[PDB]
């Protein structure tokens, strides 16, 4: 089979920018390449076929080039409606393979997250389980790192993270981390701390609480 | 009003089988190749199968070869995908798409130029189950709701019955090792309004016919 790769994984751009993303085939696929645009919760949409031909109805600010193993998709002037994920696809040989996609996101100034930590509720505890939540709110860019400590001991394997899509208004992201324990463990410990790493912060920020205070 | 309409999605236990249908209309179905493409939650597009305009030949992705069968009936304007021996990793939205493949416009016109809307397949052993809703108690304060242990997707969450929308962040759900989903929904409010403003998350889980209104209090 033929392997497709893309680069970069994500890029931050502004309206009016000239955007260029690339696709690479593991072997020559001549001009047998499609480009697609997809927006969250919707079907892909054909932009370019045969490496350089514009699909009917698609704005001319889009274009494509390359042949063989290297291809590019270019948006001459980014419009608000172009912030999306873009995929290449070879149809030179079966099985037909997509690239991993390049997410074109909205650039903004660095914004450090706001950190909140929540103890498990009385109600949850009555049912034998403890969930401790740390919120990283309204930061940019998307790369952020959360870490849990219980009585200064380092947790691993008991947390799960989730991240929002780029907010439409301020273009920030938000992150939720949930530390899940048995009610019995939770009550054998005192200090619960979420430690956050992010470009917007001089040094990591720690939010903590003492159990039952 | 060229249109592809998928159907047949749903929950299915691992090892069991399922059939998707894609009804085509508004064009000459018998002149187009057809693809199935799927997208796992949070993942990119993965190609599943293709079949040519006259059902001549059919090709499959390696991960579904031997287990999936693509077929078509040109007198019913329909494309099918028979899925057997379903595995957890098969869980996705499945799309059908048409592909002229040089049949029209240009001999080099190859591409999926029209897509269906997608139909979700979920492969899991879990039983339908409504969520538990726990409060995340609070110049700006954060509060929220932890929506825990439900199956299947999705839940919808609103605050004060849709009245409160600014500063609301409802995260993507995560699948726990239990096979049950969990998500949280949070909102930041002025610290002043606590005690003066009431905050209630509204959660509904239609597959359980479960509806829960949770007051989130300081």
């Amino acid at each position: 089979d033929i392997q497709m790769t893309q680069s970069p994984s994500s890029l931050s751009a502004s309206v009016g920018d000239r955007v260029t993303i690339t696709c690479r085939a593991s072997q020559s696929i001549n001009s047998y390449l499609d480009w697609y645009q997809q927006k969250p919760g919707k079907a892909p949409k054909l932009l370019i076929y045969a490496a350089s031909s514009l699909q009917s109805g698609v704005p001319s600010r889009f274009s494509g080039s390359g042949s063989g193993t290297d291809f590019t998709l270019t948006i001459s002037s980014l419009q608000p409606e172009d912030f999306a994920t873009y995929y290449c696809q070879q149809y030179y040989s079966t099985p037909f393979t997509f690239g991993p996609g390049t997410k074109v996101e909205i650039k903004r100034t660095v914004a450090a997250p706001s950190v909140f930590i929540f103890p498990p509720s009385d109600e949850q505890l009555k049912s034998g389980t403890a969930s401790v939540v740390c919120l990283l709110n309204n930061f940019y860019p998307r790369e952020a790192k959360v870490q849990w400590k219980v009585d200064n001991a380092l947790q691993s394997g008991n947390s799960q993270e989730s991240v929002t899509e780029q907010d439409s208004k301020d273009s920030t992201y938000s992150l939720s981390s949930t530390l899940t324990l048995s009610k019995a463990d939770y009550e054998k410990h005192k200090v619960y701390a979420c430690e956050v790493t992010h470009q917007g912060l001089s040094s990591p920020v720690t939010k903590s609480f003492n159990r039952g205070e | 009003q060229v249109q592809l309409v998928e159907s047949g999605g749903g929950v299915v236990q691992p090892g069991r089988s399922l059939r998707l249908s894609c009804a085509a209309s508004g064009f000459t179905f018998s002149s187009y190749g057809m693809h199935w493409v799927r997208q796992a939650p949070g993942k990119g597009l993965e190609w599943v199968a293709v079949i040519w305009y006259d059902g001549s030949n059919k090709y499959y992705a390696d991960s579904v070869k031997g287990r999936f069968t693509i077929s078509r009936d040109n007198s019913k304007n329909t494309l099918y995908l028979q899925m057997n021996s379903l595995r957890a990793e098969d869980t996705a939205v499945y799309y059908c798409a048409r592909d002229p493949r040089g049949a029209t416009l240009y001999y080099y016109y190859y591409g999926m130029d029209v897509w269906g809307q997608g139909t979700t397949v979920t492969v899991s052993s879990a039983s339908t189950k409504g969520p538990s809703v726990f409060p995340l108690a609070p110049g700006t304060a954060a509060l929220g709701c932890l929506v825990k242990d439900y199956f299947p997707e999705p839940v919808t969450v609103s605050w004060n019955s849709g009245a409160l929308t600014s500063g609301v962040h409802t995260f993507p759900a995560v699948l726990q090792s239990s096979g049950l989903y969990s998500l949280s929904s949070v909102v930041t409010v002025p610290s002043s309004s606590l005690g003066t403003q009431t905050y209630i998350c509204n959660v509904n889980h239609k597959p359980s016919n479960t509806k829960v209104d949770k007051k989130v209090e300081p």
